RNA sequence: GUUUAUUAAAAACACAGCACUGUGCAAACACGAAAGUGGACGUAUACGGUGUGACGCCUGCCCGGUGCCGGAAGGUUAAU
RNA sequence: AAGCUUGAGUCUCGUAGAGGGGGGUAGAAUUCCAGGUGUAGCGGUGAAAUGCGUAGAGAUCUGGAGGAAUACCGGUGGCGAAGGCGGCCCCCUGGACGAAGACUGACGCUCAGGUGCGAAAGCGUGGGGAGCAAACAGGAUUAGAUACCCUGGUAGUCCACGCCGUAAACGAUGUCGACUUGGAGGUUGUGCCCUUGAGGCGUGGCUUCCGGAGCUAACGCGUUAAGUCGACCGCCUGGGGA
């Protein structure tokens, strides 16, 4: 879970369009502050054989946040994925 | 931050050194952004087992409130004078505030 | 609880060879026999008691 | 780092070299360099004194400033360098004064970041801060044997060396050797490690590959005429002797050190 | 508390009754469950004396 | 790659690799009536030496002899 | 195409333990380093050698240091996907579990291939050698003893690591979904109690051992099923030979 400092800036990003903000593009740009979190985590002690379980655990809940939303709104998926830093 | 009991038992015969330490070692510690609770020292007390091959040891203790982030560079000021072994740090398991 | 430390506690809880009684001479329940076991070691490690009364 | 060459064009098979993309290569800092004169492994007594010698690629020497001659200045180091005279490689170090020395490249690589000397020193790395100052349990490196005798003992590439114990105005300290070593203290040490220790991860690969590096081939003592090494060979198969260097030193087991100067100063040997 | 005695000691005082091997601890394992469920009949305790 | 200039052109020698070993620095070792040099502007991932021969399979026994490493009680024993 | 909120995932809040990661650290016994006190023994077997040993072995002790494994606790125990993982401290960090509400609005389940993970032994690049020890030696026992005993000892164990995918990887239970009968006991959430308790009772998760139905040839499984019954992916059809 993300802190209630943390959500609140990136709700006001992602929730411009509309007053409710329950589309999986907030669900995926909450989950890539959490990735940022747990992928560093690493450096300190970039060296793993266990926590980074966890990442690969939120590879299938970002996979799943944009087959999802590429089967919503094809300009709001093709509009989502070049604005965070998604495939390379 | 976190509270931290910081107590080290230091060799029985520096006593009287003790005051100028303890003031060493706070004159590093509070740039450390740490806050005293609870400052003490005793003397005459006891161990059943040797440190520096004594059953006998001061007890100096500089409970705070400090960052996780320092709490093991914190050697640096023990190295400072290196007289003194094992901080112990013990994070949070009792504090008390001036006497209270 | 109230400061582990207490070697008076400690010392009620141990033979007088200093061997860790076992949890059916006291009535004590696993949950806090576990506890005390690692309140007692680490009792060594606070230089309270001697790892064995043997030195 | 460490790199195995490819197998493509006759004899590159087995050639492996040490790699460092974090250390810089080019020309030396023209005050601390000179050409360094070659023996020839000749004496001026007119004999050959020295063997596996000759020719090689051109190569100069950057000066370090291995015995000092003060105290007490403020320095940054301005450069990490490679150097061909030392496994050990090599830092350029800018005095506030505005002037230059080198010394051997520490273990974090790392350049524009300054240093202390003397007494006054913070007990921090890098600083040229006496063993009578620091705390037991401290790494050194190029540890100064005796005190102003300046770098030697433990400065070759992969060093650290610990501060074992205390014996009164003395430290002592434990070699890779076996030896554990008391010196006088007032050493001042490198108050740090070195780097590279990849170095014996090198295979040469190549036949010719040490003649530009200044080696000429030497042939074995029972392949020549018995008039030039004890050996002397035969007679195929012929030995029928104990093996010894070509001036009669048994090769295996037979000891050599014979100082008998400076015994008090050496704790324990093949530790 | 067999033992119990510091400083000067005579004779044997190895050989004791409850406590290691057989009431209460160690020994008799292979019985399992003898050492729970038969309650009243084999377990005093039960509270308000020496838990 | 090296070679017995005019009977041998090589499987020898060298050589990547390897073991065993000496060497703590005023190193061991080498030159040699002895200084001063060479080892090295190197300092134990540095230097010396032997043999075997890169790369892959690997690599046993005998300490009686002789040498080396180590040991000092008992005995032989010189100068004095 | 479009709803719906129940599956699922997200969220509000936190705890124990050998879960993982990076560093800091200590002692018995032993050996080495440097030495003393003292003398024929040590150590061990049904009985005895070799060996260490008078050149001081063993015993005992002062100062220093190394390394494995981390005694007891330690097992009706924890954590975990399996293998497993324990020792003390700190920083970082994975996964589990529940109640009243919030949010998307079937977003889910399984899964050929695909991407990942060793208790050990081994090998590979480089270190390291106290403890123990294949191999081999010395001495015994004996028909012999290629074993046990016993004086030694390499590889390996340890480490920076890499490769492999090895096993009784056997607690023989592939992964998901759901219905049903009791008890003795412990733990962890979560909600209650006319709490005269030194505590009690609901309701989820974990979970030991008996036990009713029913299934199996039989052991037994037994609500954490081998009962009952849907979804997906592999496996089986004598042994010798393989």
């Amino acid at each position: 879970s993300l802190s209630t400092e943390a959500t609140a800036k990136i709700v006001s990003e992602f929730g411009r369009d509309a007053n409710d903000t329950g589309s999986t593009e907030v669900q995926v740009a909450l989950l890539t502050a959490q990735i940022n979190h747990l992928q560093g985590h690493f450096a300190e002690h970039k060296k793993d054989h266990h926590s980074r379980r966890g990442l690969l655990r939120m590879v299938s809940q970002r996979r799943k946040l944009l087959d999802y939303l590429k089967r919503k709104d094809v300009a709001r998926y093709t509009q989502l994925i070049e604005r965070l830093g998604l495939r390379r | 931050m976190r509270h931290y009991e910081i107590v080290f038992m230091v060799h029985p015969d520096q006593s009287e050194q003790v005051p100028g330490m303890i003031e060493r070692y706070t004159a590093a510690i509070t740039g450390a952004e740490g806050k005293i609770h609870r400052l003490e020292d005793w003397g005459r007390r006891q161990l059943a087992y040797p440190i520096n091959k004594l059953h006998k040891a001061h007890y100096v203790l500089m409970n705070v409130e400090a960052p996780q982030e320092v709490i093991d560079e914190l050697e640096t000021t023990f190295r400072f004078n290196d007289a003194v072994i094992r901080s112990m740090v013990m994070r949070t398991k009792h504090a008390v505030t001036e006497a209270s | 609880e109230i400061d582990y430390k207490d070697i008076a506690t400690l010392k009620n809880y141990i033979t007088e060879s200093g061997k860790i009684v076992p949890s059916r001479i006291t009535g004590t329940r696993a949950k806090y026999q576990r506890q005390l076991a690692r309140a007692i070691k680490r009792a060594r490690y606070l230089s309270l008691l001697p790892y064995t009364d043997r030195h | 780092a460490v790199v195995k060459c490819k197998p493509t064009s006759p004899g590159r098979r087995h050639v492996v070299k040490v790699v460092n993309p974090e250390l810089h290569k080019g020309k030396p800092f023209a005050p601390l360099l000179e050409k360094n004169s070659k023996s020839g492994g000749r004496n001026n007594n007119g004999r050959i004194t020295t063997r596996h010698i000759g020719g090689g690629h051109k190569q100069a020497y950057r000066i370090v400033d291995f015995k000092r001659n003060k105290d007490g200045i403020p320095a940054v180091v301005e450069r990490l360098e490679y150097d061909p005279n030392r496994s050990a490689n090599i830092a350029l170090v800018l005095y506030k004064d505005g002037e230059r020395r080198y010394i051997l490249a520490p273990k974090g690589l790392k350049a524009g970041d300054q240093i202390q000397s003397g007494v006054d020193a913070a007990i921090k790395p890098g600083n040229t801060l006496p063993m009578r100052n620091i705390p037991v349990g401290s790494t050194v490196h190029n540890v100064e044997m005796k005190p102003g005798k300046g770098g030697q003992l433990a400065r070759s590439a992969g060093t650290y060396v610990q501060i074992v114990a205390r014996d009164g105005a003395y430290v002592t300290l434990r070699l890779r050797s076996g030896e554990m070593r008391k010196v006088e203290a007032d050493c001042r040490a490198t108050l740090g490690e070195v780097g590279n220790a990849e170095h014996m991860l090198r295979v040469l690969g190549k036949a010719g590959a040490a003649r530009w590096r200044g080696v000429r081939p030497t042939v074995r003592g029972t392949a020549m005429n018995p008039v030039d090494h004890p050996h002397g060979g035969g007679e195929g198969r012929n030995f029928g002797k104990h093996p010894v260097t070509p001036w009669g030193v048994q090769t295996k087991g037979k000891k050599t050190r014979s100082n008998k100067r400076t015994d008090k100063f050496i704790v324990r040997r093949r530790s | 508390i067999k033992v119990r005695e510091n400083e000067p000691f005579d004779v044997a005082l190895r050989r004791f009754k409850r406590s290691c091997e057989k009431a209460g601890v160690l020994a008799e394992v292979r019985r399992r469950e003898f050492y729970e469920k038969p309650t009243t009949e084999r377990k005093r305790a039960k509270a308000s004396a020496v838990k």
